[PDB]
């Protein structure tokens, strides 16, 4: 395992996502980086 | 009790609650679907069982593993596939060797000595197991009279009696002693077979704050003076409960300052030296031997021959009166069936090897030999950062986890390596704190240590459980 | 990357139900929970934070209604079933009033209907929604509401 | 029509912030 | 408020009970030691007595094939267990006796218990909570009747097997309870009673409790490997499926020569009996030896199917002898192996026929060798039924020792009783 494949893994295991299954675990991840998305563009550029 | 870092204690409530708000969404979206059992009611409500389904069953090849070998420092495990959709795990063939950290022989007796074996064998073929009468039938043979005398020997009380379960020690004796009119103030983290036994008389229940002295007193003094909770009448009997060595917490008890507590309030001590009667102290005796204190500061004092001795069974040490009611009104001496004659015949063997009376000299090897191994492992563990609870002595040494999410990543990932370890939960243990539980035997070897040290910290990294400094 | 540590006390309770609440961190993740759901609708559906604040606020009167005051009983079978007729709100403190947490989860539904009408100009097609919602949130958490039942409803 | 409702709550708010806890009745 | 020094006088002025009552002088009575096994025939005192004190009904104490069994499985894994069966408590052989006792019996899954009495008191109270109503018998063992307290539930009797008043105690169940439909309803039996060694009638008991929508918890220890034509049990005997039944419990600690218990029925309800427990979760499972020597010893049941119809001639013939005792009268039934002998016309009061009942009973043994069983009741237990002295017949008495023990039985109460 390289560095973010263990940063990854670590993620997983502290927020609860190494026991849901698989589509429970991608309805979820996709919607956190759907999260990602509109705070940095909007926020970096609504403001500033 | 407890220093929980306060980042890890934020991550642990979310990750509780992910698990609940995708449990309730397949249960609503599974009450509809019993639209496409002959006249009774359900064996359970489907609102009941809900952490036992929607938690436990993500995660239930961590629990039950079947094996095939003596309980030794190393054992063979079985392994087991899903077969219909992860439902029903069977097992197969292809066993594996991993090195047990699981069990719970402390000293080593449970496998096969040179010393134990030959002579339970023999004594099998002259009284041939179990007896199928009471102990006031036709159940005391000549091995059950003289199984009674080395337990007063050790224990150094002045009369014992032994039962055929340690579950059962407990909630068929306090019935006895208290019923309707007594208090009963209990530590808080008792087992279960001591909660079960105050709840079948008409006792009450109160609970002190686990292992402090300061919040016993001001509770027995509520207590005393405010009287019954509903007709202020003076309770009858007060009976305090406490634990030797408190597992899953690896605590040794503040015995002094809890004896003369009560010996002032006039209240009667229970000791539970299940886990605590041949692993500490300087002769096995016990933490009345380790603390030294008074043997008769103590009323009753109750015990267990399973996790020390290699062998099912328990144990009642009190007075000479105290045996001679419970023997005349106890109701598992008057109805259950007793102990097997090759069960105890492997207690008497055992005492006798520890008490140094079998010509050899290895029963102090095994007294020094596990406290080496519990002192040493516990303090390589400090030292890497881990979490680890625990005085000095106790041979039980449990590693915080405090989140759900790694008990199946520090399990799966240790039998991986050959490391096989126990944790639990949250139905068990509270919401926040999980763990996992150490066992360290008078068996295991130090390369055994060295390798399995050098595997818990390489599973530390991953999953990050070093919540402390290093070196 | 640790720091900050609590020794968080044991506390009496001795129902598995209801003691998990007396830990650090219960509140900062209660609105957290509230802060990162805000978030979420915010951004999978564009919309203005009135309408945000809104769905928020109602979302979170159907997840704690039926939490709080609907399922009774506990979902643990150590305990027999002694609790077989206490709504979760009726077993929280062991039967105690107005404790530091009964407080607190009294004045959560009443500071979160003050953020829903004041960023959406009151208007009227969700000033009664969410005038239904603290109305009926805040009569069930009443002291003298105790092991009543409106009606016979939901009661034996 | 906006500031009687924020001008009352903020009384109500202050008058359970300030109750004393209390066990409940007996039989 | 108190003060805190008016307190210290209320803590001063309370004195407490003792923690036991005084030891009287007829509450200290030892029991006999005996040596070289516990049969038939036994040994006490260096004389030979005969046993009839001990319950295996099979004759499979001492067995060739058993302790051949049991040396193989005690010479690899050990005597001890060393932990649960939810941690690695779990041995093979703890499998195989489950898989071996459900082909048996003919049900799909089983379930283990480490002690023979502790299977009714996590059996019960994990089926019924609070709020549920049992039927319970009014002559059940203490195990039984402390497993419906730990249960809080509502217990009711009815009289002791009487199938007419079970039909009143369930008409009057399904009225007071006409408005719920939620609530679950058990009735709790027991095959072969202990404290009078009646048969339960499982035709009426399966017949009502098919119109009223009830579950049935059969206990059946004294039963299992003796009452059937196959030694299947008391469903064999009455000829019902033994599918009507919804539990079945039973010890192996009477006809199987070993310790521990086990929990039989359909799969739904024997996997949440796992994950839900008291005593099966909470404590050390059954030593690897004890549990292989049942697999051996229900192999012996199989193969062997005479050495039942050798129990139904003992029991006859022990009963045929017993027709003429003047003091008692045989108040058992007539194929349990139980015979039981209440005191007719009570001489004294309830403590007063307790001591004339030992009393009698250690004079069997003490003039001509002869272990019988008498009575013994404690204060928990709840039990109202009239009190006598017992004979475990087994499979292995011989025509002598079956006709010993009635002329010394009906020559000790004559001179006595009477
Ligand atoms: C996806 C992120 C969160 C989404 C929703 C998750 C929040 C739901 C929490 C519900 C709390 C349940 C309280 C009592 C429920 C009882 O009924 C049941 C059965 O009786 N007891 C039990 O299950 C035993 C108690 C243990 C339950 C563990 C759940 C606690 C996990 C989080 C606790 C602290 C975080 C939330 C505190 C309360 C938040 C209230 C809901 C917030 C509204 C969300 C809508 C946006
Ligand atoms: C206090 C106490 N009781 C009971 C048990 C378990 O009893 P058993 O001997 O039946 O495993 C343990 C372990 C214990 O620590």
């Amino acid at each position: 395992m390289n560095w973010v494949q263990r940063k990854i893994y670590l993620y997983n295991v502290t927020f609860g996502l190494y026991m849901l299954d698989w589509w429970e675990r991608y309805l979820f991840n996709s919607l956190v980086v759907v999260l990602m998305w509109f705070v940095l563009y909007n926020g970096t550029r609504y403001f500033s | 009790m407890i220093t929980i870092p306060y980042l890890t204690a934020v991550s642990t409530y979310f990750s509780y609650g992910l698990l609940f708000a995708f449990g309730q969404l397949r249960d609503f979206f599974r009450r509809f679907i019993d639209w496409w059992l002959q006249g009774y009611a359900p064996i359970c409500l489907g609102h009941e069982d809900f952490y036992i389904r929607r938690l436990y069953h993500r995660i239930q090849d961590c629990f039950e593993r079947p094996i095939s070998s003596a309980p030794d420092a190393w054992f063979d495990v079985v392994e087991r596939y899903s077969n219909d959709n992860n439902k029903t795990l069977k097992r197969t063939t292809k066993t594996s060797r991993c090195l047990n950290l699981g069990s719970y022989n402390y000293l080593g007796f449970g496998s096969f000595d040179e010393y134990c074996t030959p002579r339970v064998i023999e004594s099998l073929k002259k009284f041939s197991a179990s007896t199928c009468s009471s102990r006031v039938d036709a159940g005391t043979t000549s091995v059950h009279a003289e199984l009674e005398e080395c337990v007063t020997r050790f224990v150094g009380k002045p009369a014992a009696v032994v039962f055929g379960m340690g579950y059962a020690t407990n909630s068929a004796i306090i019935p006895v002693l208290i019923g309707k009119g007594g208090l009963i103030i209990s530590d808080s983290l008792n087992h279960s077979s001591i909660v079960n036994g105050a709840r079948g008389s008409g006792a009450t229940i109160r609970v002190f704050q686990h292992n402090t002295p300061s919040h016993l007193e001001r509770v027995l003094r509520e207590q005393i003076a405010e009287g019954q909770p509903r007709t202020h009448r003076p309770w009858k009997k007060i009976i305090v409960v406490v634990e030797g060595i408190y597992s899953m917490e690896g605590e040794i008890c503040h015995l002094p300052e809890v004896v003369a507590i009560c010996k002032k309030y006039k209240a009667y001590v229970y000791l539970d030296e299940a886990h605590s009667i041949g692993a500490i102290g300087k002769t096995g005796k016990g933490i009345c031997e380790l603390l030294g204190v008074d043997t008769a500061d103590v009323d009753v004092m109750m015990g267990t021959f399973t996790k020390s001795f290699g062998s099912c069974g328990g144990y009642i040490a009190g007075s000479k009166e105290l045996i001679q009611y419970l023997k005349h009104q106890c109701p598992a001496h008057l109805y259950a069936t007793s102990i097997p004659t090759p069960s105890a015949q492997q207690i008497i063997s055992a005492i006798k090897v520890i008490l140094g009376e079998d010509g050899s000299n290895r029963g102090a090897q095994k007294l020094a030999r596990i406290r080496e191994n519990s002192n040493f492992f516990r303090a390589e563990l400090q030292k890497m950062g881990f979490e680890v609870l625990g005085d000095n002595d106790s041979p039980v040494m449990p590693i915080m986890l405090y989140n759900p999410a790694k008990i199946p990543a520090f399990s799966r990932e240790c039998l991986r390596q050959k490391v096989a370890v126990v944790v639990v939960g949250f139905p068990a243990t509270p919401l926040l704190l999980a763990r996992a539980r150490i066992c360290i035997s008078a068996s295991h070897s130090r390369e055994d240590l060295i390798r399995a040290l050098k595997v818990i910290s390489k599973v530390g990294d991953l999953s990050g459980i070093k919540y402390f400094p290093a070196e | 990357m640790a720091n900050l540590y609590v020794k968080a006390v044991p506390p009496p309770d001795m129902n598995r139900n209801t003691e998990w609440f007396m830990y650090p961190g219960v509140w900062t993740t209660y609105m957290l929970i509230l802060f990162f759901g805000w978030l979420v609708v915010l951004s999978v559906s564009g919309c203005s934070p009135g309408m945000a604040w809104t769905v928020v606020n109602l979302a979170h009167f159907v997840v704690t209604y039926h939490s709080f005051h609907w399922m009774k009983g506990t979902p643990f079978a150590d305990d027999q079933g002694i609790y077989n007729g206490l709504t979760w709100w009726e077993q929280m403190d062991n039967g105690q009033q107005l404790t530091r947490n009964r407080k607190f989860l009294t004045l959560v539904p009443v500071v979160l209907y003050l953020i829903a009408s004041h960023t959406t100009d009151y208007r009227h097609p969700w000033l009664f929604l969410n005038t239904l919602a603290v109305m009926v949130l805040v009569v069930a958490k009443f002291p003298n509401m105790h092991k009543v039942r409106i009606f016979g409803i939901n009661g034996d | 029509g906006h500031f009687f409702v924020e001008g009352l709550l903020g009384v109500v708010i202050i008058i359970l912030l300030t109750r004393k806890s209390y066990k409940p009745p007996k039989r | 408020p108190l003060t805190e020094q008016e307190i210290d006088e209320l803590c001063d002025e309370w004195v407490p009970e003792p923690l036991i009552p005084p030891i009287t002088e007829d509450m200290k009575h030892e029991p006999p030691v005996l040596e070289s096994a516990a049969g038939p025939h036994t040994t006490v005192n260096g004389k030979d007595v005969v046993n009839f004190a001990s319950a295996n009904y099979l004759g499979l104490i001492g067995h060739e094939k058993l302790l051949e069994s049991c040396t193989s499985a005690l010479e690899k894994y050990g005597v001890g267990s060393c932990g649960p069966r939810g941690f690695y408590g779990t041995i093979d052989v703890h499998l195989d006796c489950e898989t071996r006792i459900s082909k048996f019996l003919g049900t799909p899954d089983s379930i283990l218990y480490s002690y023979g009495l502790s299977t009714m008191f996590s059996t019960i109270p994990c089926f019924c909570k609070k709020g549920d109503v049992i039927v319970a018998d009014e002559g059940v063992h203490w195990g039984i009747q402390n497993g419906l307290q730990l249960s809080r539930s509502t217990i009711v009797y009815f009289k002791h097997n009487d199938m007419e008043s079970l039909r009143i105690t369930l008409e009057k169940i399904m009225t007071k309870y006409k408005r719920s439909k939620n609530l679950r309803r058990y009735i709790v039996a027991e095959a072969v009673y202990q404290n009078s060694g009646q048969i339960a009638p499982l035709d009426e008991i399966v017949k009502l409790k098919e119109k009223y929508r009830f579950r049935v918890i059969l206990d059946e220890s004294n039963s299992f490997g003796v009452l059937g034509r196959s030694g299947r049990g008391l469903a064999e005997h009455h000829s019902v499926p033994i599918e009507k039944i919804d539990v079945v419990t039973a010890a192996m600690g009477h006809a199987l020569a070993t310790e521990g218990g086990f929990c039989t029925g359909n799969a739904r309800i024997i996997d949440y009996q796992r994950l839900s427990s008291s005593g099966y979760v909470f404590s050390a499972s059954l030593p690897p030896y004890l549990a292989s020597a049942a697999i051996t010893a229900i192999d012996v049941i199989d193969q062997n199917p005479d050495m039942l119809v050798k129990l139904k001639q003992n029991v006859a013939l022990l009963w045929k002898g017993l027709s003429d005792i003047k003091g008692m009268s045989l108040t058992s039934n007539r194929e349990s192996p139980i015979v039981f002998l209440k005191l007719e016309k009570s001489s004294g009061s309830a403590k007063d026929d307790l001591l004339l009942l030992e009393k009698m009973a250690d004079r069997a043994l003490k003039e001509d060798s002869l272990l019988v069983v008498s009575s013994k009741r404690s204060f928990l237990d709840k039990c109202r039924l009239p009190v006598g002295i017992k004979l475990y017949v087994s499979a292995g008495h011989s025509e002598s020792d079956l006709l010993k023990a009635s002329e010394s039985l009906k020559r000790l109460a004559s001179e006595l009783l009477l």
